[PDB]
């Protein structure tokens, strides 16, 4: 599909079998999910953005589905206000940019 | 606004 | 031109006659640069992100050339880490993403 950006890109997201609002970040390296309680190991990381850095757990390889789209890759979780999908998930399903 | 930017180091 | 994600999007802008490096970023609302001198009066706001929120300075009805296309709306100058080129221009440039 295309979408424009006259608002957030904002589509839904499967994930841990839940269903979730996120927003597609081509600035953001890696993909950011709000606080969850995921099953599985999980590494310490610090993520930086506008402001500073904050803690997230670090969980790897996590199936995600993109608007029907599947992919598979790491997932971070902590204190976000909104769920990322940064370009490492991005790049899974053929996403680009065009202008 | 909110600007996301994230860097993943 | 269309562009993959394998890496981070930045692209050439050159604004108040100069050139500078900027990532386009569609999870952010504005355009946020780096600290540096612009014509007229500005404002001061506040913007926030992963790691909080900044103090910056508001330009409007700035001309910005994105990889040779024209734009003209508001700058916002800050402490940001990067140069971040966000929807208000990105729709501007008529900027799409697609998979």
């Amino acid at each position: 599909p295309q979408i424009t950006l006259w608002k957030r890109p904002l589509v839904t997201i499967r994930i841990g079998g839940q269903l979730k609002e996120a927003l597609l970040n081509t600035g953001a390296d890696d993909t950011v999910l709000e606080e969850m309680n995921l099953p599985g190991k999980w590494k310490p990381k610090m993520i930086g953005g506008i402001g500073g850095f904050i803690k997230v757990r670090q969980y790897d390889q996590i199936p995600v589905e993109i608007c029907g789209h599947k992919a598979i890759g790491t997932v971070l979780v902590g204190p976000t206000p909104v769920n990322i999908i940064g370009r490492n998930l991005l790049t899974q399903i053929g996403c680009t940019l065009n202008f | 606004a909110e600007t996301f930017y994230v860097d993943g180091a």
